[PDB]
């Protein structure tokens, strides 16, 4: 079949700059018939994919100027100019000349933006959990930028290593920020043999860290 | 003139004989079913 | 209206089989090719075949072609899509597609099947609302949370406030350990609306037939 190969495989573009994603295929994708039948879809976190040109430089239906197909033969390439912060998410191009028709591999467009420090929130566990024998201290580090940092938890000045899982949201499409939740999970019986609890989010955006603590029955 | 059977055609302007199609997955003309 | 009707997520058992459907409406149905696709997370999309509906001539992708099997069942309007000998990477989400009727694009699409290939069990979700520590620092604006514990398979809907909350919430992808999901979400409010204003976390877990409401309540 046609491998359709696309670079890079990710993209990190400033607002209103331009990003350019180059689709190379292992066939020239030009039809018996003379057509050249290239297409880019573009695809959000969660939701089917769309598209946005057909036919190499043909744009669908609402598909402003600022998106831009073109190439010929094996090479082809996406322009988007005048990047806007709704337009992360992969996109792929598509040939629909050869059957079986293929997909490339994808690309990833990502935002590049100011940098923001994480807004911290640290949570208890909450009284019916620990009615039922458990008990999660939550610590959400909300909005900032960039997407990498480190947490760390510390019960009664010591370092907490065990029993901790974290997850990272998507990228967003309005303020282009990332946000992690960290949850640390002990049974109640070990949960009150300690009185403080930290998190600590330690993020490029200083030199210190913030820091989240409470005491258990304050 | 029209286009016969295994021709290349177009489907977006599709010239094949009378009781034929073009394709959609080969674009050649073929019998309409 | 053009719509393409697949069932949000199935859960199978390692070297079951399964036949996805894909129920279309509003167009001739036998007059446009339909496509599948596969996507693995976190990875790209894969033509697995595509069929025509009039005559079922079909089309298969190598990586596809003594794996699945293409149908149709005109009198339903259905397409089907069958994968056998289930294994954990066979776990993706199923798109089915239309492509337009001169053969140049894909224009409508199913929302997607997300097949799960497990033995773990069905588990309802333990739903936990999160209030702020007592003497949490006073700002213009308020976190609170929800934690949802120990279900299993996904996926769980998390709404706030029936849906009218959205803007300032956080829903954070599910993580898996020992055969049980758990995920949070936060929500941020002007503190001069909270308690005053209630916020309910609201979730769902269609698998085990299950949805809990969970006011916050000040500690």
């Amino acid at each position: 079949d046609v491998l359709m190969t696309q670079t890079p495989l990710s993209l990190p573009v400033s607002l209103g700059d331009q990003a350019s994603i180059s689709c190379r295929s292992s066939q020239s994708i030009v039809h018996n018939n003379g057509n050249t039948y290239i297409e880019w879809y573009l695809q959000k976190p969660g939701q089917s994919p769309k598209l946005l040109i057909y036919k190499v430089s043909n744009r669908f239906s609402g598909v402003p100027d600022r998106f831009s197909g073109s190439g010929s033969g094996t090479d082809f390439t996406l322009k988007i100019s005048r990047v806007e912060a709704e337009d992360l998410g992969v996109y792929y191009c598509f040939q629909g000349s050869h059957v079986p028709f293929t997909f490339g591999s994808g690309t990833k467009l990502e935002i590049k933006r100011a940098d923001a420090a994480p807004t911290v929130s640290i949570f208890p566990p909450s009284s019916e959990q620990l009615t039922s024998g458990g008990a999660s201290v939550v610590c959400f580090l909300n909005n900032f930028y960039p997407k990498d940092i480190n947490v760390k938890w510390k019960i009664d000045g010591s370092e907490r290593q065990n029993g901790v899982l974290n997850s990272w949201t998507d990228q967003d499409s309005k303020d282009s920020t990332y946000s992690m939740s960290s949850t640390l999970t002990l049974t109640k019986d070990e949960y009150e043999r300690h009185n403080s609890y930290t998190c600590e989010a330690t993020h490029k955006t200083s030199t210190s860290p913030i820091v989240k603590s409470f005491n258990r029955n304050e | 003139d029209c286009l016969g059977m295994f021709k290349s055609c177009d489907p977006e302007n599709d010239k094949c004989c009378k009781r034929l199609v073009c394709s959609r997955s080969h674009r050649w003309c073929k019998w309409k079913l | 209206q053009v719509q393409l009707q697949q069932p949000g997520a199935e859960l199978l058992r390692p070297g079951a089989s399964v036949k996805l459907s894909c129920k279309a409406s509003g167009y001739t149905f036998t007059n446009f090719w339909m496509n599948w696709v596969k996507q693995r997370p976190g990875q790209g999309l894969e033509l697995i075949g595509m069929i025509d509906p009039s005559d079922s001539e079909t089309h298969y992708n190598q990586m596809f072609k003594d794996k699945a099997t293409l149908t149709v069942d005109k009198s339903s309007s259905t397409a089907y899509m069958q994968l056998s000998s289930l294994t954990s990477e066979d776990s993706a989400v199923y798109y089915c597609a239309r492509r337009d009727y001169y053969g140049i694009l894909f224009d409508y699409w199913g929302q997607g099947t997300t097949v799960t290939v497990s033995s773990a069990k069905t588990t309802p979700p333990s739903v936990y609302p999160l209030a702020p520590g007592s003497a949490a620092q006073t700002n213009s604006m308020v976190t609170l949370g929800c934690l949802v514990k120990g279900y299993f398979p996904e996926p769980v809907t998390v709404t706030w406030n029936s849906g009218s909350l959205s803007s300032g919430v956080h829903t954070f992808p599910a993580v898996l350990q020992s055969d049980l999901y758990t995920l949070s979400s936060s929500v941020t409010v002007p503190s001069s609306t909270w308690p005053s204003e209630t916020v309910t976390c609201n979730v769902a877990h269609p698998a085990s037939s299950t949805k809990v409401d969970k006011k916050i309540v000040p500690r």
